[PDB]
């Protein structure tokens, strides 16, 4: 037993863990914090930085940053801290003893893949490591090699057509709207309902509301009308001290924002339109199978009724005689991570790792050749 | 791409014989625990009984000699099929079938000169009708 680590680094959350486990052991915010101003902060500890949960608790003392913007790594100093923290603090492992699988976003620059492998080998001294495309891992996990993945996480929503294990970069759509935007709109319209959520302690509370009560309407105006003229679909939410507030049309208006981004000002096609456009940018031929295999991944696709709604919208955009299916696995919230764990635990995967010797001889990249 | 499970001796002989048109159908399966590709079935199969060959409760790989006419020509072209019935399969079954595909296709091609004309991914193989298969191989 040497054991492989699997890391799926997203904009909002890190999912991390041991290959062969069926769920990620560590899930914590992809947040790095540093002293708010120059001199001596109080009570900054004996430390120059915090990561994850600690960084949230001390938000008042630190300046908070996300090193992964829209799936891409844009702050490497801070990204090193998240990795360090993942190994030592979250996982309790010594990186040099463990093969590490890492995941990457759509449209990720080749140079980024290289510095990523570089840092793993140079700064963390992993014996072996390997890099996999998130979207492909989820597709494969659903039991298919061709289809169009709709990955929607915390800061980005991607539409990614994949043929035979290969993402088609020219047809990949990016939409900068996801979970963190949805929590904030839920916060806004809940406060307009006469409650008050400003406030980072409260944002947490709204995230839980959002995650437990929200749903996607099959027909939105039907549902708005079904709510205005009846108290039928009103769930009550237990505040953590004891107050009880009543939540109504917010319950579906919030993720409606996915299909109707004008809701938060933004001029942009909705997820149904972006997944249609993505498809449309491919072969006339391949299109058939894209439609037939829409896979969904990521926490922001976890809303009830999202699958069916997509079915409705896609159909309405497609040639009438089109075979359309959405696949929304129960495991889709960590399907990217589960797929890496499954892969990195196989004996037959031992000879697929990029090794230190391979990297020395050289160098970083190795990565484009050996991983795809 | 991707993960190479050793193809068993028996399996390899079936595939070889398919390459020479001595067999018309060869079905394979993955042994999850052993990380191995093993021979499931080589029962002689005509188009009209192909649907019956495709399990409805676990995922399989298939190589099928598709005898048919195309505008003057009688063609006997090898079709590959990856069948996956859905959540009756475990995540691990799904990942392995999906992940072990490309290397299996690579060996058959480079070592047996199989001339896989088309690869198809299907849910159950009720789908595998006469016109379906002709449209896959010979689109418009
Ligand atoms: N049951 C749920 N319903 C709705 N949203 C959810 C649910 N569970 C998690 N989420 C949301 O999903 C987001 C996190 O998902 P994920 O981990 O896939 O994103 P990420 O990988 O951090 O970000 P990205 O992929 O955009 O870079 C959070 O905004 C979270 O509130
Ligand atoms: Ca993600």
């Amino acid at each position: 037993e040497t054991t492989a680590l699997v890391c799926d680094n997203g904009s909002g959350l890190v999912k991390a863990g041991f290959a062969g486990d069926d769920a990620p052991r560590a899930v914590f915010p992809s947040i790095v914090g540093r002293p708010r101003h120059q001199g001596v902060m109080v009570g900054m500890g004996q430390k120059d930085s915090y990561v994850g949960d600690e960084a949230q608790s001390k938000r008042g003392i630190l300046t908070l940053k996300y090193p992964i913007e829209h799936g891409i790594i844009t702050n490497w100093d801070d990204m090193e801290k998240i990795w360090h923290h993942t190994f030592y603090n979250e996982l309790r492992v010594a990186p040099e003893e463990h093969p590490t699988l890492l995941t990457e976003a759509p449209l990720n620059p080749k140079a980024n893949r290289e510095k990523m492998t570089q840092i793993m080998f140079e700064t963390f001294n992993v014996p072996a490591m390997y890099v996999a495309i998130q979207a492909v891992l989820s597709l494969y996990a659903s039991g298919r090699t061709t289809g169009i993945v709709l990955d929607s996480g915390d800061g980005v929503t991607h539409n990614v057509p994949i043929y035979e294990g290969y993402a088609l970069p020219h047809a990949i759509m990016r939409l900068d709207l996801a979970g963190r935007d949805l929590t904030d709109y839920l916060m806004k319209i809940l406060t307009e309902r006469g409650y008050s959520f400003v406030t980072t302690a409260e944002r947490e509370i709204v995230r839980d509301i959002k995650e437990k009560l929200c749903y996607v309407a099959l027909d939105f105006e039907n549902e708005m009308a079904t709510a205005a003229s009846s108290s039928s679909l009103e769930k009550s939410y237990e505040l953590p001290d004891g107050q009880v507030i009543t939540i109504g049309n917010e319950r579906f208006r919030c993720p409606e924002t996915l299909f109707q981004p004008s809701f938060i000002g933004m001029e942009s096609a909705g997820i149904h339109e972006t997944t249609y456009n993505s498809i449309m940018k491919c072969d006339i031929d391949i299109r058939k199978d894209l439609y037939a295999n829409n896979v969904m991944s990521g926490g922001t696709t976890m809303y009830p009724g999202i699958a069916d709604r997509m079915q409705k919208e896609i159909t309405a955009l497609a040639p009438s005689t089109m075979k359309i299916k959405i696949i929304a696995p129960p495991e889709r919230k960590y399907s990217v991570w589960i797929g890496g764990s499954i892969l990195a635990s196989l004996s037959t995967f031992q000879q697929m790792w990029i090794t230190k010797q391979e990297y020395d001889e050289a160098g970083p990249s190795i990565v484009h050749r050996k991983c795809f | 791409q991707g993960v190479a499970f050793p193809i068993s001796r028996d399996a390899f002989q079936a595939l070889e014989k398919l390459s020479k048109k001595q067999l018309n159908y060869v079905q394979l399966e993955i042994d999850i625990k052993n990380e191995t590709i093993i021979l499931a079935n080589t029962e002689n199969t005509e188009l009209r009984d192909l649907p019956k060959r495709i399990p409805k409760d676990s995922a399989r790989y298939h190589f099928f000699l598709y005898k048919h006419s195309h505008e003057g020509d009688y063609l006997e072209s090898v079709v590959f099929i990856y069948s996956m019935p859905g959540y009756t399969c475990s995540i691990r079954e799904r990942m392995l079938y999906s992940s072990c595909k490309s290397p299996l296709l690579e060996i058959v091609e480079r070592q047996l000169q199989m001339d896989v004309i088309r690869k198809i991914e299907i849910d159950n193989g009720d789908e595998l009708t006469a016109d379906f298969l002709y449209d896959e191989v010979h689109p418009k």
